[PDB]
RNA sequence: CAGUCAAGCGUUCAUAGCGACAUUGCUUUUUGAUUCUUCGAUGUCGGCUCUUCCUAUCAUACCGAAGCAGAAUUCGGUAAGCGUUGGAUUGUUCACCCACUAAUAGGGAACGUGAGCUGGGUUUAGACCGUCGUGAGACAGGUUAGUUUUACCCUACUGAUGAAUGUUACCGCAAUAGUAAUUGAACUUAGUACGAGAGGAACAGUUCAUUCGGAUAAUUGGUUUUUGCGGCUGUCUGAUCA
RNA sequence: UGAACAGCCUCUAGUUGAUAGAAUAAUGUAGAUAAGGGAAGUCGGCAAAAUAGAUCCGUAACUUCGGGAUAAGGAUUGGC
């Protein structure tokens, strides 16, 4: 499933939610349908946690994740990283960033094994990635989108990337990713793919104007079925 | 709470005191007071302003 | 604001008036925009429609590209320059003014920000906080 | 013709006229309303204006963007020694309104309740309510007859307080006096009450307790004499106006031909009486009490005076009221504060507040420090300091 | 500006909404008509500022009707409590566009308001052009430059004292007078009711905001004769210190 | 001091005359400063602000070839 959501009417899921693997993160603002299909798709052999990033109901952007580790901006306060230390399981770690770009979820485009960051980030970032989420790394951009975790989502088993993005970066990035990767398009055509949508292994939630062909794209290359 | 340290001077700055100022190229200075965040807007060297924890560390001053 | 606003906002002490210029961050082509309209402004004789951060606002390019000026089109504030205060009570500013294009809908005409952009705005627009580079 | 350009009307026309107050301490206009249920309790209290300080509170409204996260939020300190109970009154119910018929005094009256009624204290022989305490130490002749009376008549019953004046630094010496009004049980249990409390001391806690939404009334801040640009907010002149421009241009139509009331005119700005409600109690301090400024995350012992006392004020060496936000009237000045007129749940006036620290740095300028022991241990040893 | 009548329009159907041919009115924000008052002079455009009043109600409150399924809209009632904006051009009133907004309703008060302002226009004397005139000169034709006086009196209004009520002091009562709050968005209800679909509400609840008002100065900003501290120029006190 | 019988301070000489005292309300007259915006004000940038000396670099259209021109636009300046 790529499952029809809205943050309360919004159709970019990516930039209120993070889902990975083994856990889910949601914004605290949230809707009774919104938090329903995070609750029913997931079951309860995943925890999700209700939680805000530096006082923002933004928490996609905010954090970039893991199944090893979670990665927060500095402006987190103690409060909420206590909480995401107690609600999280012992496997995953939390480390604070201390970076000038400060946005993880845009700067950072990762997943189990292999990552995507921003090409301009400090190197003890890139080692602290590197540590945290156990995670080779590389600086590159899509077509020359610097943020790379808003115009590409990735899993393990595929990637969707930015709509106008040259062939030739699509074979050298899936290359390099060692993931097959599709140029397309969510929420009825916006370009912004990543804070678009969020996906695992087994689930995808979309926004309700993703139209049918786009959701084919998603479940297809993600390999859902 | 949480008390920051002056970028200019490296007071302490408790909650709702000071003023705080996020320059172009995207990093955030705090200044206690408008006397600190004057002379940061004079580009006035810490180093050299006798007050300052980062002249009584270069100086050894008290340390 | 106004019809895209997601959520409220608290109330920004107000620094752009009618007639301001502010800088035009993203890489739409356009270097300014020239502020003629506040989105939710209110009535009272003889003042200004002010805008804050988060504000959308209407506005022209004066300075850019040739199919960018000489017409109205939406503006998002994200960055203010004036001082404001926070419910934490920090007081904090920007060195510049800043906005960038959108539609009605509020979707960026653009992709990517240059420098920082303000909480309140990421939180009020989401695509602002999906092509922002960093938010503070 | 019509105004070309409508606009609303600069001012308030319901707090006219713009005068002084007839005195320094403002008239409580409205008691709460009694309900003969409860136990027998005042329904206001006197204090002193100290000042004002911050606190960070965590605050908790579900549903707001700023819920569960820490706020700094402005209070306001009143000083409340305990107040000192000398005489009951009442009142009968006429159709011309309510009426006083006796008044019965405590036996001992001090002294700084006694220069309330002279004002030539050094020259006088101190001949005051002497034969009434030469009424008094009888067995009770000319006292219960007075008592039974109130109990006989007199539906409303008001107790005659006055300030220990002399617990605080202000230099006045004389006390205030007031009447407050007591709100439980029948007229029997509240002449008894305060026939019980005869020359004796009520303190604040007694009558207040913390999420309280309460009222202040005091007078406000004087500025003497004012133009119309500040009295009332009217726009300034354009700069190129002959004979002045802080006034207003258009007094009024040549019919009717007088200067109508509602035209707003130059005259006396502030030192007006007002009664400011919706107040939350944040804290009732007690004097006897060390760590006054402490919460249970802060925890480290300091009073709630700052850093060189208040400013223009002193000490807090008695009990306190910390109120949110702004009261009426400036510091040293006598206020009032009363219970709530009605019965308010709005989600706001319920909710409970604890407090996480209290600003005690210096208000006399740009303190960076909020206890000496702190200052010190920055700063390390200077010259002074051997 | 409003009636009455009803041939017609409105698929059908006078009157949901309209309505010809007629005919009865009201108003004094139009323009005339008149010449009563003022020629020993009532300062004649517009704008700015400010108060109050009227309702023939643009919005907001509660309702009735529909060619009212919902959404949007139209007609009407009680209603003047409350609001009715920012600009480009023009001296303008008016107009016309841009834009926000719940809405950008109409008017009066000596065509409100010049010892309140301004002086762009008009409306002296200088000057130019066009037309007219032999000429001096003329032109609600165009253009440019052109002194805006006085309040200290009475009343009114805003504030401030105060004799006399045996004296003085404290605490009070309340006749009368005034009065104040206003409007919107988002989430949810809910893609629900309704509908064939396109579309698409409302009540309760929550969080904010606009306009207004009364205070206040903990914080932030402004202000500096704290001439408080430091620095700098020129000169003077022989230099130094000051 | 400085280009200078400019402005500012001093020497010789000459005055120390102009009803005074006490407080520091409004509105004035004269002098000033203002966060963010920058003519949205107004008939109209009225008024105020900004620029300013000197040295070096650089200087357009047009022209009656003489100019425009300090065009515009940049950099520097103390003490030892
Ligand atoms: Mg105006
Ligand atoms: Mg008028
Ligand atoms: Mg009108
Ligand atoms: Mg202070």
């Amino acid at each position: 499933m790529a499952t029809r959501t809205q943050f309360e009417n919004s159709n970019e899921i990516g930039v209120f939610s993070k889902l990975t693997n083994t856990y889910c993160l949601v914004a605290v603002g949230g809707s009774e349908n919104f938090y329903s299909a995070f609750e029913a798709e997931l079951g309860d052999a995943i925890p999700i946690v209700h939680t805000t990033i530096a006082g923002t109901r933004i928490i996609g952007r905010m954090t970039a994740g893991n199944r090893r580790g979670l990665l927060v901006p500095t402006q987190t306060t103690d409060q909420e990283l206590q909480h995401l230390r107690n609600s999280l399981p012992d496997s995953v770690k939390i480390q604070r960033v201390e970076e000038r770009l400060s946005a993880l979820g845009n700067v950072i485009c990762c997943n189990d094994y292999v990552a995507l960051v921003h090409p301009d980030i400090d190197r003890e970032t890139e080692e602290l990635i590197s540590d945290v989420l156990g995670v080779e790394v590389f600086r590159q951009t899509i077509s020359g989108n610097i943020l790379v975790g808003s115009y590409c989502s990735l899993s393990n088993q595929g990637g969707l990337v930015h709509p106008q993005t040259s062939v030739q970066d699509q074979e050298e990035l899936s290359s390099l990713l060692q993931v097959p990767l599709v140029a397309g398009t969510v929420n009825r055509g916006s370009s912004v793919v990543g804070a678009g949508m969020v996906v695992n292994d087994y689930l995808a939630v979309t926004g309700l104007d993703t139209t049918a062909p786009e959701l084919s794209v998603i479940e297809s290359i993600f390999r859902l079925q | 709470m949480k008390v920051e340290i002056d970028s200019f001077s490296g007071a302490k700055i408790y909650p709702g005191r000071g003023t705080l100022f996020v320059r172009g190229d995207s990093k955030i200075f705090r200044f206690q007071n408008s006397k600190s965040a004057s002379l940061f807007k004079q580009r006035k060297n810490p180093r050299r302003i006798a007050w300052t924890v980062l002249f009584r560390k270069h100086h050894k001053k008290g340390i | 604001s106004g019809n895209g606003a997601q959520g409220t906002k608290f109330r920004i002490s107000l620094g752009l008036p009618v007639g301001a210029i502010m800088n035009c961050a993203d890489n739409s082509g356009a270097r300014n925009l020239y502020i003629i309209a506040v989105k939710g402004s209110g009535s009272r004789l003889n003042r200004l429609p002010a805008a804050s951060l988060g504000d959308m606002v209407m506005a022209t390019v004066k300075k850019g590209k040739p199919e960018l000026r000489k017409k109205v089109m939406p503006a998002i504030v994200v960055r203010q320059a004036k001082s404001w205060r926070r419910r934490d009570g920090v007081f904090l500013y920007f060195e510049d003014n800043a906005g960038v294009i959108a539609n009605p809908k509020g979707e960026m005409k653009g992709s990517a920000i240059t420098g920082p952009v303000g909480k309140e705005c990421a939180d009020l627009w989401p695509r602002v906080a999906s092509n922002s580079g960093v938010v503070v | 013709s019509h105004r070309k350009y409508e606009a609303p009307r600069h001012g308030h026309l319901g707090f006219l006229p713009r005068k002084r107050a007839a005195s320094i301490r403002a008239r409580v206009k409205a008691f709460p309303k009694d309900d003969r249920s409860k136990p027998v309790a005042l329904t206001s209290f006197l204090g002193y204006k100290a000042g004002m300080t911050t606190i960070v509170r965590d605050l908790d409204r579900p549903g707001s963007k700023f819920h569960k996260r820490e706020v700094v939020e402005a209070v306001t300190v009143v000083d409340t020694p305990p107040v000192v109970v000398v005489g009951v009154v009442g009142y009968v119910e006429t159709p011309r309104g309510l009426r006083s018929l006796t008044t019965v005094w405590a036996e001992h009256l001090s002294d700084e309740v006694k220069r309330r009624f002279y004002k030539n204290w050094y020259k006088s022989k101190k001949k005051a309510f002497t034969k009434y305490s030469a009424k008094y130490a009888q067995d009770g002749a000319g006292i219960e007859r007075e008592l039974a009376r109130i109990k006989k008549y007199a539906s409303v019953v008001r107790v005659l307080v006055h300030t220990q004046i002399r617990k605080t630094p202000l230099a006045q010496k004389k006390a205030h006096l007031a009447e407050i009004q007591l709100n439980g049980g029948s007229i029997s249990e509240k002449v008894d009450w305060a026939r019980e409390h005869f020359e004796k001391t009520v303190a604040v806690d007694s009558v207040f307790e913390q999420n309280e939404m309460i009222d202040a009334i005091a007078v406000t801040k004087g500025h003497g004499f004012e133009g119309v640009t500040h009295r009332w907010g009217t726009k300034k002149l354009p700069r190129k106006t002959h004979r002045g421009l802080r006034k207003v241009a258009c007094i009024g139509a040549w019919h009717p031909a007088h200067v109508m009331w509602s035209v707003a005119r130059a005259g006396q700005r502030g030192y007006h009486s007002r009664t400011s409600i919706n107040h939350k109690i944040y804290r009732v301090g007690k004097g006897d009490d060390e760590a006054n400024g402490a919460t249970s995350f802060d925890r480290t012992k300091k009073t709630i005076t700052p850093m060189g006392g208040f400013v223009h004020y002193g000490e807090i060496k008695n009990d306190f009221i910390m109120v949110k936000g702004c009261i009426p009237g400036n510091r040293k000045r006598i206020v009032t504060l009363r219970k709530s007129l009605y019965t308010n749940t709005s989600r706001k006036a319920l909710e409970e507040v604890s407090l996480k620290w209290i600003d005690t740095a210096s208000k006399f300028g740009k303190g960076r420090f909020q206890t000496p022991a702190e200052k010190h241990a920055f700063m390390g040893t200077l010259k002074k300091d051997l």
